[PDB]
């Protein structure tokens, strides 16, 4: 019986950009994994379609940092009050395991079709 | 401490000189017709050490 | 365990579903426990032969080659293709003393 994630996960807050440049204040969702080590977001989200980088905060004060993604896949993602679409790039650099866990949570434990 | 500073000298002079005259009588015997037939059939002209023997000798001991 | 000793495979009490297109084989405790095994049994011995055929004659190789780089990722492809991490097939590109010890 090898589990994946045999615990869940929490957090979603933030942001991250959209224009590698831009990334004004406010652009996308960021998702999961306070990370014990500080903080490691495994996976993102996004409202729109189209996003290069992001600069999603962080802790201490070089917070500032290039979040990539890769090239997306997207879902129905039916929020329970109505439909919406949702974009999902993964953080460039994620391994199967973590991309599993994230997937786990947010479709076993959400509304997805 | 001069006297050995000396012969340490005149001793690589002989071990210099000694070195030279190996590596130009093992040179001289290298039938260059059937070597320089395999250097340039190469694509850079690098091949592996272990076929030079093995396809450019004269002699078998078995 | 999964895995009888023929290659036909049987569990999927486990396993989550998603979108179609988008599935994760998570295989790190598979290959790894089994790494020990590839080389006592010599299981790539019909890779020699002439269309990996264990009856064929041998592949005979040009005697000037020393490359096979196209062919030591093409390896890993048929038999690694969901191992997920950089495989450098010379060593002199690696990144750290725990990537050599990988790649090797
Ligand atoms: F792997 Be068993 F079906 F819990
Ligand atoms: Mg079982
Ligand atoms: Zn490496």
């Amino acid at each position: 019986n090898n589990e994946l994630s045999p615990v869940a996960l929490r957090q979603m807050s933030c942001a991250a950009g959209t224009t590698q440049t831009a990334c004004t204040d406010d652009n996308a969702l960021a998702y999961y994994n306070t990370t014990k080590g500080g903080r490691f977001v495994l996976a993102l989200l996004s409202d729109l379609q189209d996003l290069k980088w992001a600069r999603f905060p962080k802790s201490d004060g070089t917070g500032t940092i290039y979040t990539e993604l890769e090239p997306p896949c997207r879902f129905v993602t039916d929020t329970p009050k109505g439909p919406k679409v949702k974009y999902l790039y993964f953080i460039k650099g994620l391994n199967n395991l973590n991309r599993g866990m994230v997937l786990g949570s947010l479709a076993a434990t959400v509304r997805l079709q | 401490q001069m006297y050995k500073q000396a012969r340490s000298e005149d001793k690589r002079a002989k071990v210099t000189s000694a070195m030279q005259t190996m590596l130009f009588t093992m040179l001289r015997k290298l039938d260059n017709d059937a070597l320089n037939n395999i250097i340039n059939n190469a694509r850079d002209g690098c091949v592996p050490l272990n076929i030079i023997p093995l396809t450019t000798a004269a002699k078998l001991m078995v | 365990d999964n895995q009888d000793l023929n290659g036909n495979w049987y569990d999927f009490g486990d396993f989550i579903q998603t979108t179609p297109g988008s599935g994760v084989p998570v295989v790190d405790s598979y290959y790894s426990l089994l790494m020990p095994i590839l080389t006592l049994t010599r299981a790539l011995t019909a890779e020699s032969h002439v269309d990996t055929d264990l009856t064929k004659p041998y592949i005979k190789w040009d005697l000037l080659k020393y490359d096979f780089t196209e062919e030591r990722l093409k390896l890993f492809d048929r038999y690694f293709k969901y191992w997920d991490q950089t495989y450098h097939p010379n060593c002199v590109n690696c990144l750290d003393d725990r990537c050599i010890l990988h790649c090797a």
